[PDB]
């Protein structure tokens, strides 16, 4: 299938910068592309058709170009409705593709997360299950990666987790990942280990517990 | 398949 | 102008049909090349083609989901419907129909799309949730786990809504049991710990289920 490609998928700027970004389609879509600007909670908001057309309504800041495989939006001056993610579609082929998308946030001096383990309660254990909750708390960039251990054995399936939309005041992101065990595992273990992995973290940071200590 | 345009 | 509005189920059982409609107006149809597409958006995911349809009957879909979708329209009605069968957790999503432009170029794009209608994918009943700690022990940070419960959404405040500086109520996560589960926590001062207390306010209205539950060490 047509594959298209959207570069970078993620980008941090501050309001009054030029940023340009890269859609590229496996094959020649001509000048069948379309951009589309998307805030958090509303749908895609139409920028440019046909490439380069820019639509009506549309601000002046706002710009493509290309052709063939090669097209590019870009922001003459982003303003702060402008953080946001942005997609490309190419209407050449069907079926009408989407590219993966490009996500715009503020960028702010890059900050480790504060990290937090958090011990199941004896309330839940009585139900059968133990969460084990780790929080990773205001920190930036976005990307952060968190391993969980328990007597040194990494988890792999059971854990889920979700993050914060970028902080108004101060630009950062918390973090909330949650390790799921059945309490007979959880009876059957002894440390509990949360690793974090962040830019602003020279070298992983491990908050752990241990279960009766 | 081509699109309709 | 053109407008489009999305409507149909929010919440649909595991292998079950889903059947969408979209409703439109300041357009027709009729009106040659015009197109009704649908496009989706799994949470925090990025859009994804469905299907669209065209004034002449003209039709496509997305090659993957070809045997579980249908699209029609009624121009009597000026509203295009989508069927998706078998339905699994994976097609919860936001689903959005959109109009195309014909030959006055602008053919090129989907210049108008509805709002959008949440779709949740779930076997599950409606459900109260169950509060628990997250007990702390400079700052120091300490919270709630809200677990198991069913539908979204459910609403969390700390001590009455006196306490909003440091807070961060996360996102629910959709778990492989059906019910979501979601964790709000503050941050604050380890020496207000034995002496300020914080307790957080659960309300899942679709249970008409409300907790307190006071969180310590």
């Amino acid at each position: 299938a047509l594959q298209l490609t959207q570069s970078p998928s993620s980008l941090s700027a501050s309001v009054g910068d030029r940023i340009t970004i890269t859609c590229r389609a496996s094959q020649g879509v001509t000048s069948a592309l379309a951009w589309y600007r998307q805030k958090p909670g509303s749908p895609p908001q139409l920028l440019i058709y046909d490439a380069s057309s820019l639509e009506s309504g549309v601000p002046s800041r706002f710009s493509g170009s290309g052709s063939g495989t090669e097209f590019t939006l870009t922001i003459s001056t982003l303003r702060p409705e402008d953080f946001a993610t942005y997609y490309c579609q190419q209407l050449h082929f069907y079926p009408h593709t989407f590219g993966g998308g490009t996500r715009v946030d503020v960028r702010r001096t890059v900050a480790a997360p504060s990290v937090f383990i958090f011990p199941p309660s004896d309330e839940q254990l009585k139900s059968g299950t133990a969460s084990v909750v780790c929080l990773l708390n205001n920190f930036y960039p976005r990307e952060a990666k968190v391993q969980w251990k328990v007597d040194n054995a990494l988890q792999s399936g059971n854990s889920q987790e979700s993050v914060t939309e970028q902080d108004s005041k101060d630009s950062t992101y918390s973090l909330s990942s949650t390790l799921t065990l059945s309490k007979a595992d959880y009876e059957k273990h002894k440390v509990y280990e949360c690793e974090v992995t962040h830019q602003g973290l020279s070298s992983p940071v491990t908050k752990s517990f241990n279960r009766g200590e | 398949a081509l699109d309709k345009w | 102008r053109i407008t489009l509005k999305e409507s149909g189920p929010p919440l649909v059982k595991p292998t079950q049909t889903l059947t969408l409609t979209c409703s439109f107006s300041g357009f027709s149809l009729s009106d040659f090349g015009v197109g009704v597409g649908w496009i989706r958006q799994p949470p925090g995911k990025a859009l994804e083609w469905l299907a669209i349809i065209y004034s002449d009957d003209d039709k496509r879909y997305s090659p993957s989901l070809n045997t579980r979708l249908t699209i029609t329209k009624d121009t009597s009605k000026n509203q295009v419907v989508l069927v998706m069968t078998r339905v699994s957790p994976v097609d919860t999503a936001t689903y959005f129909c959109a109009h195309r432009r014909g030959p006055t170029g602008p053919v090129n794009a989907m210049d108008v799309w509805g709002q959008g209608i949440t779709v949740t994918i779930s076997s599950t009943s409606t459900k109260g949730p169950s509060v628990f700690p997250l007990a702390p022990s400079g700052t120091a940070a300490l919270g709630c786990l809200v677990k198991d419960y069913f539908p979204e959404p459910v609403t969390v405040s700390w001590n009455s809504g006196a306490l909003t500086s440091g807070v961060h109520t996360f996102p629910a996560v959709l778990q492989s049991s059906g019910l979501y589960s979601l964790s709000s926590v503050v941050t604050v001062p380890s020496s207000s710990l034995g002496t300020q207390t914080y307790t957080c306010n659960v309300n899942h209205k679709p249970s008409n289920t409300k907790v307190d539950k006071r969180v310590e060490p």
